[PDB]
RNA sequence: UCAGGGUUCGAUUCCGGAGAGGGAGCCUGAGAAACGGCUACCACAUCCAAGGAAGGCAGCAGGCGCGCAAAUUACCCACUCCCGACCCGGGGAGGUAGUGACGAAAAAUAACAAUACAGGACUCUUUCGAGGCCCUGUAAUUGGAAUGAGUCCACUUUAAAUCCUUUAACGAGGAUCCAUUGGAGGGCAAGUCUGGUCGCAGCAGCCGCGGUAAUUCCAGCUCCAAUAGCGUAUAUUAAAGUU
């Protein structure tokens, strides 16, 4: 209520929804593609890249243990991605100056959990999956 | 070419009140899965669709009456409908478990030779029965009202006349090649 | 005491013990596994007083 | 097994000279015989002879009990040598095809093409 | 996708349009500013006796590169149509097969008796107890019965073949002719069981679990959900009367 209820107020009413739609948080980075040119990604679900060295990241309070990650250079845009490595002994299964292939945790852009600054994490080392080498039915290629 | 689904799933996932009632229809009938269920609640709840405009249309216009009348004649020719009825008030009064009564494995114990139901589905797939003249395999068949007086045994088969199955015969040749001659 | 880095992985997963107890009992499935589901759970016919039991109890 | 040839749809296909029907077959514990013994009924049917009949088709049913085809009788052999596919002429022998495969024609062809006035090398010769 | 009103997508089998490495010009013809025609410049790239000459796969296959990401250098004009001087010739159009868990439909992975315990209506008996009926799982072995999964002669299919359907002959005793994928603290269907670890290692969409008695971690057993499918990441709709 409190607006405006013409018989020929069309233009009135479409154009007023036109801009207090850009208020909308989620709205404002679709449109305005700002989200593709950040982001490290291109919009895929997935992406490849090189390992540059293994890391351990403190985690955030009240827990405290040390995360394991790596760091990661990209293929096809050459920047710089810090990405978990999932369950215990799949650090041993990474091995640095390899490829990698990296993915969202999940949450589609915000930091998961009670470690900070991560945003990515790891699935596949070399044709070849993170569960398969940790159960035990594969062995590494090399 | 064209395609579409024959079902739908459940909005919730669980749900303690809609899992027994799914659990304990698949046991009376001997039915697989849910997808075998929910299969009968799409075309139903499609049923229920469609009848729920035409009450909604004025009283005798002419697109009310040629698809009411061509409605109901089939809901009867499948027989889970009166004709003591024949109004479309009595499509909301239908419901799931009327639509089973009328599926093959379900008139094959109900009306004709078997043990439990989970015993006459094994018989319609081992090829034991026919419709008329014609084996079938399938028993999802639901059956028109007119065919439920020719559900009969197959005409080749152990069960009734035709060739023995290799248990009975294999047994025979151990009357000859097992203590007859080995 | 913790003694060679607390920062070492595949610590918990390389001092446990392995152990098994595979199955020679064939499972069923398909209609079956339903029908035992039926029986086991409604036509018995078991219950008695207000109770929490579950399906489960091993305690 | 004793089986039943049984008519379905006739027609007197005079601008081709030829009758064509439906070939209905019931088989009681069998199913799916030769063409050519299917023919020979036929040929004592409608007593025409059985080297003009020609059939086809002959899909068969679940649980057997019966398979369909389609048939053509010619009044002559001539009308059916003439008008007749090659492949239903050569179906039971008195045609053939060579020709030869595929491929050796083409190669050839663009071979031919790149010389002008002779030709004859190539066309027995490579 | 959706109650009503909407929101989001439309490269892509039909119709219309634009373009054949980038630009421009032009010949022929009824029709073209054509690229399976031509000429020039520009960017590429090939052969050469160095004098010269030849080229444009956003056609079907195929290769390199690019990436998270996508099939056979197969068979054939029989169908469907088109082109010609033509009833006869030609067509990677098009049809056929191969690869194919994008996706959709169909529905096997044991059914039935014997004994054995087990339950309750029923009957007899004061009750105890006994009989007995309806069924249930569950042990023990079995017994009889059935079938395609496979293997496979023949017929059929078709341009020739495969597949399918049809039919010989072999083909089920559960140990194998083997169902998996996730989960069991709450949200949310299912363990305050046993062993190991001790704020370490890890789990955790969220809330939170681990500091020596862990219902949440690593394992065992059991149980739950869906099922020839299930999990995970990302875009997007409903939920959102939070446009």
């Amino acid at each position: 209520m409190g607006k405006c209820r013409g018989l020929r107020t069309a233009r009135k009413l479409r154009s007023h929804r036109r801009d207090q739609k850009w208020h909308d948080k989620q709205y404002k980075k679709a449109h305005l593609g700002t989200a593709l040119k950040a982001n490290p990604f291109g919009g895929a679900s997935h992406a490849k890249g090189i390992v540059l060295e293994k890391v351990g990241v403190e985690a955030k309070q009240p827990n405290s243990a040390i995360r394991k990650c790596v760091r990661v250079q990209l293929i096809k845009n050459g920047k710089k991605i810090t990405a978990f490595v999932p369950n215990d002994g799949c650090l041993n299964f990474i091995e640095e100056n390899d490829e990698v292939l990296v993915a969202g945790f999940g949450r589609k852009g915000h930091a998961v959990g009670d470690i900070p600054g991560v945003r990515f994490k790891v699935v596949k080392v070399a044709n070849v999956s993170l569960l398969a080498l940790y159960k035990g039915k594969k062995e590494r290629p090399r | 070419w064209v395609c579409r689904k024959t079902y739908v799933t459940p909005r919730r996932p669980f749900e303690k009140s809609r899992l027994d009632q799914e659990l304990k229809l698949i046991g009376e009938y001997g039915l697989r899965n849910k997808r075998e269920v929910w299969r009968v609640k799409f075309t139903l709840a499609k049923i229920r669709k469609a009848a729920r405009e035409l009450l909604t249309l004025d009283e005798k216009d002419p697109r009310r009456l040629f698809e009411g009348n061509a409605l109901l004649r089939r809901l009867v020719r499948i027989g889970v409908l009166d004709e003591g009825k024949m109004k479309l008030d009595y499509i909301l009064g239908l419901k799931i478990e009327d639509f089973l009564e009328r599926r093959l494995q379900t008139q094959v114990f109900k009306l004709g030779l078997a043990k439990s139901i989970h015993h006459a589905r094994v018989l319609i797939r081992q090829r034991h029965i026919r419709v008329r003249k014609q084996v079938v395999n399938i028993p999802s068949f639901i059956v028109r009202l007119d065919s439920q007086k020719h559900i009969d045994f197959s005409l080749r088969s152990p069960y009734g006349g035709g060739r023995p199955g290799r248990v009975k015969r294999k047994n025979a040749k151990k009357g000859q090649g097992g203590a007859g001659a080995g | 005491k913790v003694h060679g880095s607390l920062a070492r992985v595949g610590k918990v997963r390389g001092q446990t013990l392995k152990v098994a107890k595979q199955e020679k009992k064939k499972k069923r499935t398909g209609r079956a596994k339903r029908r035992m589901q039926y029986n086991r759970r409604f036509v018995n016919v078991v219950p008695t007083f207000g109770k929490k039991k579950g399906p489960n109890a091993n305690s | 097994d004793t089986v039943t040839i049984r008519t379905r749809k006739f027609m007197t296909n005079r601008l081709l000279q030829r009758k064509q029907m439906v070939i209905d077959v019931l088989h009681p514990g069998k199913a799916t015989v030769p063409k050519t013994e299917i023919q020979e009924k036929l040929a004592k049917m409608y007593k025409t002879t059985p080297d003009v009949i020609f059939v086809f088709g002959f899909r068969t049913h679940f649980g057997g009990g019966k398979t369909t085809g389609f048939g053509m009788i010619y009044d002559s052999l001539d009308y059916a040598k003439k008008n007749e596919p090659k492949h239903r002429l050569a179906r039971h022998g008195l045609y053939e095809k060579k020709k030869t495969s595929r491929k050796q024609r083409k190669e050839r062809k663009n071979r031919m093409k790149k010389v002008r006035g002779t030709a004859k090398a190539n066309v027995g010769a490579g």
